RNA sequence: AUGAUGUCAUACUUAUCCUGUCCCUUUUUUUUCCA
């Protein structure tokens, strides 16, 4: 049967899910994510937006106000360590790391208002 | 009968958008397939990564700042065709078909030599007499 | 001047600290001013940005190991991977294509349709269609599709070592004749710190004298080596051919860093640019001490951004010990080159030449248009090797020399055989460029008529047979009636010699003169005089203001520019927001030099952001400095073009017209397909839209933002006056007295109106105005009060 | 290259008559479409006949030639000498044929025949 | 009638869906090759007054018209564009004929500028035509 | 386009005249106009798919992309 | 922007000297 | 193409002296006006 | 022209251009 | 009661006059990225 009748913003949903899927397709069959649902480890907060004058300690002890870090690691510079204002911040919890990422986005720490997403 | 031929070509266009996106997917199946099989398949190198760590960070540099990605993008190979030509010393095929000039412009004409009727105005005669 | 120096050092911390603190205002202003479903949205949208960033870096990458047994097999692996996902979004593309490609009837409108976009490909295809149409319409067969049936076919039965080529790169090396003396060139290297080395074309200079100071090892420290140029094509030329002199990529320790072209990945030991960069890392650098020894470009090509070079070369002597410093030179007039360095030393090398006897007329005559065309039939009944370059000085009257040697060359048939006239031109389209590079036929005898650019740029292969009348035009500027005439003079002596050159470049020269022995000997010029001496220096008073030094008048130079210059560049500066009572840069005069425009185009700046419009003046500001000429305008077609560039016009000068003509080329794939339909050059505006993108690259210097007003343009053409003051006039020049004419290239040649600006003052036949645009003397008023009065 | 030899001796052969493909207009000729029907309405728009409707001298090319019939012609006359001695030609007393060259208002009546020529032919 | 004309129409845009046809637009206001389909109307046009006879006021002021579409393209193209999208009222058009001494063809008269518009109307559908195939 | 289509249709709705002869044509067509030949073969191509049926026209022409 | 500010440098330029390669006026032969 | 008011009045004043039928007489009064002009004027 | 002459004859049918051809197709 | 005032056409003046124009070259700095 055809797909034709539904609405036009659920039209528009299912063919942004579809060029979401055929990305996923592309990704698989290029084989950098070779899984197939292809999805992050939860809880574990993609930091974004960063500046060269902040430690990752004080990162995960600030993020810890809505939730506790276990574990803390900078995707930095392979060779010199450069500050990459990319991290990943492995929380206790998903729902801490929800609630870390939801109040700690547009913080303006050291002139840079960071953000926290999922991995 | 315009209103219904509307629909028809309305409800045709649906049939028809709908078997090429069938197709669409069976091709995308098949062409999977061959992707399965390309994965099957795969079942200077310090410099080559770090050529390629320069190329990643010049990508997130033109993300940061965003712009004609150096001579990759405001050159690449669409930059004037001058310097491709002599600042590249790479060259290129030649397409069309040449000719000579001294051919190329014997024959001319604004229209057809062939007035309306074009009975008593004489031009019966192709080249001059003497 | 090595306090002019420090001084310029101060300047250049200072405006670090204006950077910082404009650095810190900036992050002051920005410091000022369902969760699963954000979690999935979240990773919808990183998937997709890693899913095009992994496919935009993915053949990139593969680019980047092309360019230089498992990563053969992987190489493999992954061009066939991007090959099944391109037909995979070619299949989902095509599936999109002919769901589209329907009936799909109009829909009946209230009221007017709307229109929607398109295409096929337009720059000379339509030659080819109508070939294969003819082709098409001529050719005929009968029967169906299935009719290759009942065929026998009945056959005949017949009867019953790279590491040489390299040793062969080092004899080609050997086979220079700079290797004979390269002993004797490093020696007076090691000598002298302010060496002139002299030499005749062909010896391989400007590729081999960096080369033997790289066996010299003067770069040893990290230092680099720099080779600057007069020119970004021969800067490329010398780049590419070091660079496949050693095989080393570009990038890498050959590379370049030129305008739009910087390609240098941090391990460039031999760097290429022109002067402008020369400039550009003295306004970042106070002296080159990151460059051990750099050569110099000649001097016989006059450049006056050189000439500043020049002077700070004279005071890099005064203020280091030494660097070492060389200047490469093409001919023997380098006894005032000499006596500048303080008596430097001049070596001279010889070059390979050929009989290139210079050749005469006995007679005088004033047309060199139709004897010339008497001459090449003389020379194509007499013997027929050899291409044949001749000069002229301008399009106008170098297409319709060609017109009529064409239409001589086809007056005839079998007799007059080939002979294939290309001119050259600089507001060109470079494909018949290249077409005059490609080789002749060998039935043909082909001829290259050209401008000054074969004279001073420009070497092609094959020339023997050389005409010349020694004329070109000159730009020669007159301060005092501030009129900028373009006037044909005669060429000099040594342009005649660089011409003969030119003849002897490849084989044994025939420059046949168009005047006599005499004449050339005596009457005619054996100087060419310099462009300071024809023209103003209102673009580089603004940077030898900023680069440190006060007493311009008093700077050291060859010859000193004429003092009006100077007085109404100063006069027009203290008219401009950029001088003081006492004469001196403010900040605003500072930041306008951050940018290398003229300050005349830098109140485009000053006037951004007073009520805004930025955005539309800063892309007019962009595309107002172009070189070449807007518009291709051919001989024949005339009224397509014509009607392109009518369909371009509106009210309101040509600023806006082409300001229309960069708005629809935006969003329109910037293809050489739509300036082919629409008779644009496709090759300088191409450079407007990329200085474009350096302007808006170095806005945050002066910190102007790109705001716009949507469609205001009277108030967009009230910043462009409020840039425009000193060059207005109401039919007569209201400043310097002067009855006005109309370009009949401008948009507003008909409707003369009471209050007009102008862009430009080239004298060709009539005192012309260029780039006009309509004012009433409102906001004129407004900008430079104390300049203007009494109407 | 295609040189001049390789279509002289084919210059004027061919239905579309070869040399038609080195023409000027011809770019601007490749949109025109259904000039034959074109012609076929011209007749039923212009009140003189056209007997040229099936041909066209840019398009096709021309498809003959005359003046090896018009030497004939000529040459079946008896001679020049011979047509010149029907004529007034010995009265004009020139030396010879070969120098010979031939060549806003209102009127009560404009659409009179001119008797001039017909006379001087006489 | 009624149903024959529908199954007609009917049939026609079975035929248009079968044959893929992509339909002729508006002429646009910036057409690529709009100046050489007004000289090849212009051509067609010219055709008819390359006697250079005596004329008349009429045929001379067709002839002026003609000149000043030649001098000016871009308000001809205007002003064609303009009478497609609103002049749906035209001028009264003479008659007469020719006689072939068999039979009696007729031949139209209309106004030169609806001439002009509809010779270079005629010169772009010909060419979209071509191009839609 | 529509208005393409209202302007083929008002201007064969026109007066015809000879001296005193007026009379609007509303029914006939008119062999004056420049696109007349152009509908005239679009009328007969209409009369094609009449008589031989678009199956066998079809035929014919073949398919559309390959004609 | 007042002025005797644009001619100070003017002014200077008097008392320096004028150079003949600054606005070197071409003639010879002259009657 | 214009139509002035002199014009219309003089063209008003030679139908309503000329009758209908008459317009070459009607044209040459009217200067620079043909007769299918004054026609499509009056009607 | 018998230039043109010798290279229409060169540029002909030529059969025994042909058999060339054919001859080393076969061979090759 | 005759003035100001709009480009409205027509008139007239002047031994008014029978009408002109498309540029040789040319160089000009600096910042982030996911299992």
């Amino acid at each position: 049967d055809d797909f034709k009748g539904r609405s036009a913003e659920e039209v528009e949903e299912i063919k942004a899910e579809k060029e979401a899927k055929t990305q996923a397709i592309l990704l698989e069959m290029v084989g950098d994510l070779p899984d197939a649902d292809i999805k992050p480890p939860e809880n574990v907060l993609f930091v974004c937006k960063l500046n060269p004058v902040t430690t990752d300690e004080d990162l995960e002890i600030i993020f810890s106000r809505f939730g506790p870090i276990r574990s803390c690691e900078v995707i930095r510079d392979w060779k010199t360590g450069e500050s990459l204002c990319y991290a990943f911040i492995e929380f206790e919890k998903e729902e801490d790391c929800e609630k870390a990422f939801f109040k700690m986005d547009n913080v303006l720490i050291d002139d840079r208002r960071i953000h926290v997403d999922f991995s | 009968a315009d209103r219904k031929a509307r629909e028809a070509v309305e409800m045709r266009a649906q049939v028809e958008r709908k078997m090429a996106q069938k197709e669409k997917e069976k091709h995308e199946e098949k062409l999977r397939e061959m992707a399965q099989k390309a994965r099957e398949r795969r079942a200077r190198d310090e410099i080559r990564h770090d050529r390629r760590k320069e190329r990643q960070h010049d990508r997130n540099l033109s993300r940061a700042a965003p712009d004609k990605r150096s001579k990759l993008q405001r050159n690449e190979n669409r930059d004037i065709s001058e310097v491709i030509a002599l600042g590249v010393p790479n060259p290129r095929t030649s397409n069309e078909v040449q000719y000579d000039q001294r051919l190329f412009n014997q024959s001319k004409g604004m229209d057809s030599g062939f007035a309306g009727g074009e009975d008593e105005i004489y031009n019966v005669y192709d080249q001059a007499w003497r | 001047e090595d306090e002019w120096e420090r001084t310029e050092r101060e300047r250049l911390q200072d405006l670090e600290e204006r950077d910082a603190f404009a650095e810190r205002v900036r992050q002051r202003d920005k410091d000022r001013t369902m969760v699963p479903e954000l979690r999935k949205k979240s990773r919808r949208e990183y998937l997709a940005k890693r899913e095009r960033e992994k496919l935009e870096d993915l053949e990139a990458e593969l680019a980047d190991e092309e360019f230089l047994r498992h990563e053969r097999q992987e190489l493999k692996y992954k061009r066939r991977v991007r090959d099944l996902a391109r037909e995979y979004r070619a299949a989902g593309e095509q599936e999109k294509l002919e769901a589209t490609n329907r009936y799909h009837m109009p829909k009946e409108t209230r009221g007017q349709p709307a229109r929607a976009v398109d295409e096929s490909g337009a720059p000379g295809e339509e030659q080819r269609r109508w070939e294969e149409a003819r082709l098409g319409a001529a050719s005929l067969k009968f029967g169906a599709r299935d009719a290759a049936s009942q065929e026998p076919k009945y056959q005949l039965v017949l009867e019953e070592t790279q590491a040489q080529q390299k040793e062969s790169i080092q004899a080609v090396r050997r086979s220079l004749p700079v290797f004979p003396f390269r002993e004797e060139l490093l020696a007076a290297i090691a000598n002298h710190q302010v060496l002139i080395i002299e030499g005749e074309t062909g010896s391989g200079k400007t590729t081999q004298i960096p080369q033997y100071l790289f066996e010299e090892g003067y770069t040893n420290k990290g230092m680099k080596i720099a080779c600057t140029q007069p020119r970004r094509v021969a800067a490329m030329s010398v780049a590419a051919r070091v660079a496949r002199e050693m095989g080393v990529k570009l990038g890498n320790e050959v590379g370049y860093s030129i305008r739009f072209e910087d390609c240098t990945s941090e391990r460039t030991v031999l760097r290429y640019m022109t002067d402008g960069m020369l400039l550009r890392e003295f306004l970042s650098e106070p002296d080159l001490a990151s460059y051990s020894v750099v050569m110099v470009d000649e001097a016989h090509e006059r450049t006056l951004h050189t000439d500043i070079l020049f002077g700070l070369i004279k005071d890099v002597a005064r203020f280091r010990p030494e660097l070492k410093v060389l200047v490469a030179s093409a001919t023997m007039d380098t006894a005032r080159f000499s006596t500048f360095f303080d008596d430097a030393p001049v070596f001279r090398i010889p070059g390979r030449r050929f009989p290139v006897d210079i050749f005469y007329t006995k007679a005088p005559e004033a047309d060199y248009l139709e004897a010339c065309v008497v001459s090449v039939l003389q020379i194509h009944v007499t013997q027929p090797p050899g291409d044949i370059l001749v000069f002229l000085t301008g399009q106008e009257e170098i297409e319709a020399a060609c017109e009529m040697l064409q239409d001589r060359c086809r007056r005839l048939g079998s007799k007059i055989r080939e002979l294939l006239v290309l001119p050259i031109y600089a507001n060109l389209p470079s494909d018949m460029q290249a077409r005059i590079f490609q080789p002749t036929p060998p039935g043909a005898r082909k001829v290259v008529v050209a401008t000054n650019i074969a004279e001073t740029s420009l070497t092609i292969e094959g020339i023997i047979y050389v005409l010349d009348p020694g004329f070109c035009k000159q730009k020669s500027y007159n301060p005092r009636t501030g009129m900028e005439s373009l006037t044909v003079t005669p060429c000099s002596k040594a342009s005649a010699n660089q011409r003969a050159g030119r003849a002897g470049r490849v084989a044994a020269g025939k420059c046949f003169r168009l005047y006599t022995a005499w004449a050339y000997q005596h009457e005619l010029e054996e100087t060419t005089v310099p462009e300071i001496q024809r023209t103003s220096l209102g673009n580089v008073v603004l940077l030898l203001k900023s680069l440190g030094i006060h007493d311009l008048m008093h700077f050291d130079f060859l010859d000193p520019p004429p003092y009006e210059t100077l007085l109404l560049a100063l006069e027009q500066l203290y008219a401009l927001g950029a001088l003081n009572h006492l004469g001196e840069l403010t900040t605003s005069g500072r930041k306008m030099a951050e940018l290398p425009v003229d300050p005349m185009l830098s109140k485009m700046i000053l006037a951004s952001e007073k009520y805004s419009c930025s955005e539309e003046i800063l892309t007019v500001a962009a595309m107002l400095s172009v070189n070449n000429s807007i518009f291709y305008r051919p001989k024949d077609k005339v009224v397509h073009a014509d009607n392109a560039r009518v369909n371009f016009f509106l009210p309101g000068g040509d600023h806006l017209v082409l300001l229309n003509v960069y708005t629809q080329w935006a969003e329109s794939g910037y293809s050489s397909q739509w300036c082919y339909e629409n008779f644009v050059q496709f090759r300088s505006m191409r450079r407007a839209r990329d200085v474009r993108e350096q302007l808006e690259g170095l806005l945050e210097r002066v910190e102007v933002g790109l705001s716009s007003c949507q469609g205001d343009y009277i108030r967009v053409r009230k910043a462009i006056t409020a840039g425009y003051f000193y060059h207005t006039a109401r039919y007569r020049t209201v400043k310097q007295q002067q009855t006005v004419f109309i370009h009949p290239n401008s948009s507003l040649f008909e409707q003369q109106p009471r209050w007009l600006l102008y862009h430009e003052l080239v004298l060709t036949t009539k005192e012309f105005m260029r780039q006009v645009l309509e004012i009433e003397s409102s906001w004129l008023l407004e900008v430079a009060p104390h300049y203007y009065k009494a109407k | 290259r295609l040189t001049l030899e390789d279509l002289e001796d084919s210059w004027d052969r061919g239905i579309p008559r070869i040399n038609t493909l080195f023409q000027k207009d011809r770019h601007t000729l490749a949109y025109d479409k259904g000039w034959r029907v074109r012609t076929d309405f011209k007749q039923y728009q212009v009140l003189k006949q056209n007997p040229f409707w099936w041909t066209h001298q840019r398009h096709d090319g021309k498809l003959w030639n005359l003046n090896n019939y018009r030497t004939d012609m000529i040459q079946a006359l008896g001679g020049v000498e011979g047509i010149l001695e029907h004529t007034l030609f010995k009265g004009t007393y020139f030396p010879t044929w070969e120098g010979l060259f031939w060549e806003k208002l209102t009127n009560a009546q404009r659409s009179g025949l001119n008797q001039i020529p017909n006379r001087r032919f006489t | 009638t009624a149903e024959e004309a529908v199954a007609v129409y009917t049939t026609t845009v079975h035929w248009l869906e079968s044959r893929r046809f992509s339909p002729i637009p508006f002429p646009p206001l910036s057409y690529k090759h709009d100046t050489k389909l007004l000289i090849l109307a212009l051509e067609r046009l010219k055709e008819a007054y390359s006697v250079k006879s005596r004329l008349n006021q009429s045929q001379r002021e067709e002839l002026g018209l003609i000149e000043q579409a030649y001098d000016n393209p871009h308000e001809a193209l205007s002003r064609i564009k303009r009478h497609l999208l609103t002049q749906r009222a035209f001028k009264e058009v003479g008659i007469e004929f020719m006689d072939l001494y068999s039979h009696l063809v007729p031949v139209y008269d209309v106004e030169p500028l609806e001439k002009i518009t509809d010779a270079y109307l005629d010169q772009y559908l010909w060419y979209e035509a071509d191009k839609r195939r | 386009d529509h208005n393409i289509a209202d302007y083929m249709t008002a201007k064969n709705n026109v007066v015809i005249n000879y001296k005193d002869m007026n009379h609007t044509n509303s029914y006939g067509i008119i062999r004056g106009l420049q696109f007349a030949s152009f509908i005239v073969q679009y009328y007969g191509l209409v009369m094609d798919l009449l008589v031989l049926g678009l199956h066998r026209a079809s035929e014919m022409a073949g398919p559309p992309q390959m004609p | 922007e007042a002025v005797p500010v644009e001619a100070y440098g003017l002014a200077m330029l008097r008392g320096m000297g004028w150079k003949p390669g600054e606005g070197i006026g071409r003639t010879f032969n002259q009657v | 193409g214009v139509w002035r008011n002199t014009e219309d009045e003089i063209l008003k004043a030679a139908v309503m002296k000329y009758g209908k039928n008459q317009w070459s007489r009607i044209a040459s009064l009217l200067h620079r006006k043909s007769a299918k002009q004054c026609k499509a004027r009056w009607y | 022209d018998l230039d043109r002459m010798l290279r229409e004859q060169e540029r002909e049918g030529d059969p025994m251009a042909n058999f060339i051809k054919k001859n080393k197709a076969k061979e090759n």
